């Protein structure tokens, strides 16, 4: 009786960052710090899983 | 050269548009002014009277007095319980007073908003005609029930799955009768304090006594009903004599006429048997699932005001939906509108629909246990 159908409408579910968006939540956090550009984020996203 | 009746009657119009409105704002003004020095007076009950010049009051705010009437207070009006005025410093009786009202009662007696009849809802029609059947026709016409000579049925319980429309049908009633719909919500009743919520159940009893078509109207119950414990925490106390209040007050001695009592719950199973037996709430009353044909006809009655093309196959929808509700294929037709702005159609496509039944498919894959019978 909390959502029933409607109570709450849109039943929305949150997934996790399957690959791509590992290195793409990567890049946003380290937007701000100065890096030296030899670092291929695909291989860190393709490394840690979940 | 006989302009100046132009000029005295346009002088004369300005002074007198101004003089009407300047002196009926210092008559506003005056009549605000004379009544200032007016002093209030205090709200106390009787409770008895005790001689042909005494009278035993006590006011709400505390202790107990002995005083008279003024001169012309004619007597026999004052019955034990009534609601009467005091002076604040001689404290003698002033005026016999109507009784309270207590504007709890006000928001939920005034606040019934518009609605549609029961031809909105459908597929439950069981318990459409068996409401009607109990409630309006020993209202409307007693004597079919006392040429039988067998005292109507006072309460009904309305129960069953979550989003059946339980209150809806209620609803419906309140878009039917009009008359006197006391819908308590049955949660904002308790505050904080020690003996009100008692207080307020006797003022909803006084004032269902008194108003003679009432019906009274408590969604939510468990909450307030429980059922009974070994005395756990303390506010249970008052929450179980908050309910004993109820329990003795339905019933008592002096038997409630015309009081017809309308109820709905999310599970049944918790409610005390205090509560579940019949006199008070006679007859159980069940709402569940809607089959094909019921399913078939809410959702024609949710897909009239849409705005969409002949192409529905409403067979292909029910056939998907499966086990649902008043709301979910609201939630369906809700969602087809939504799929329709999706990609910018600004017509409904049928496909939508089992994109919304598809939708329904994936909320309706984390909840259960959907059965709840009482007793
Ligand atoms: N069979 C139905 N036909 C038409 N509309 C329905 C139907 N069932 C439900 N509805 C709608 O969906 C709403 C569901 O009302 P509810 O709040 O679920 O009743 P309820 O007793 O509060 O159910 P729960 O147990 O609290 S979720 C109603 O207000 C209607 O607008």
């Amino acid at each position: 009786a909390l959502l029933r159908s409607g109570r709450l409408d849109r039943k929305i579910e949150f997934p996790m960052p399957n690959e791509e968006a590992r290195a793409r939540i990567m890049q946003i956090h380290s937007r701000k710090m100065n890096v030296s550009p030899d670092v291929n984020y695909e291989e860190l996203a393709r490394c840690t899983d979940d | 050269k006989l302009l100046e009746h132009k000029e005295i009657d346009g002088r004369l119009k300005e002074l007198r548009e101004q003089l009407k409105e300047l002196t009926k704002q210092y008559e506003k003004s005056e009549n605000d002014l004379k009544a200032l020095q007016s002093v209030g007076q205090i709200v106390g009950e009787v409770l008895k009277q005790l001689t042909e010049e005494k009278f035993i009051v006590k006011a709400t705010n505390g202790p107990r007095y002995v005083v008279g009437c003024r001169r012309q207070l004619d007597k026999s009006k004052l019955k034990p319980g009534t609601r009467v005025a005091l002076d604040m410093t001689t404290l003698t009786i002033m005026r016999y007073l109507p009784r309270e009202v207590d504007p709890l009662v006000y928001n939920m007696s005034h606040e019934d908003p518009g609605n549609v009849s029961y031809s909105e809802i459908g597929g439950l029609s069981e318990q459409i005609r068996e409401l009607r059947e109990v409630i309006e026709l020993p209202l409307t016409n007693p004597e079919l029930f006392q040429r039988v000579g067998i005292i109507p049925p006072k309460g009904c319980l309305l129960y069953g799955p979550p989003g059946t429309g339980k209150t809806l049908l209620a609803r419906a009633v309140a878009s039917q009768l009009d008359c006197n719909f006391l819908k308590v919500v049955s949660s904002s009743i308790v505050d904080k304090y020690i003996g009100e919520s008692a207080r307020l159940i006797r003022e909803m009893f006084n004032y269902a006594r008194d108003h003679q078509p009432c019906i009274i109207f408590m969604d939510e119950i468990d909450a307030i009903g429980g059922r009974r414990f070994s005395e756990g925490t303390s506010a249970d106390r008052e929450i179980q004599r908050t309910l004993m209040e109820l329990l003795n007050q339905m019933d008592g001695f002096d038997t409630l006429h015309r009081v017809k009592m309308i109820m709905a719950t999310n599970r049944p199973d918790t409610l005390d048997p205090a509560l579940l037996r019949p006199g008070r709430l006679d007859r159980k009353i069940h709402i569940d699932l809607p089959n094909e044909q019921a399913r078939l006809d809410i959702l024609k009655i949710h897909a009239g005001p849409i705005t969409k093309h002949g192409e529905i196959d409403y067979e292909a929808i029910v056939k998907l939906s499966d086990g649902f509700n008043g709301a979910d294929l609201r939630n369906v037709c809700t969602e087809a509108g939504m799929f329709a702005i999706r990609a910018d159609h600004d017509f409904v496509v049928q496909e939508d629909f089992m994109k919304a039944v598809r939708k329904v498919a994936d909320s309706k894959k984390l909840e259960s246990k959907l059965d709840y019978k009482p007793v």
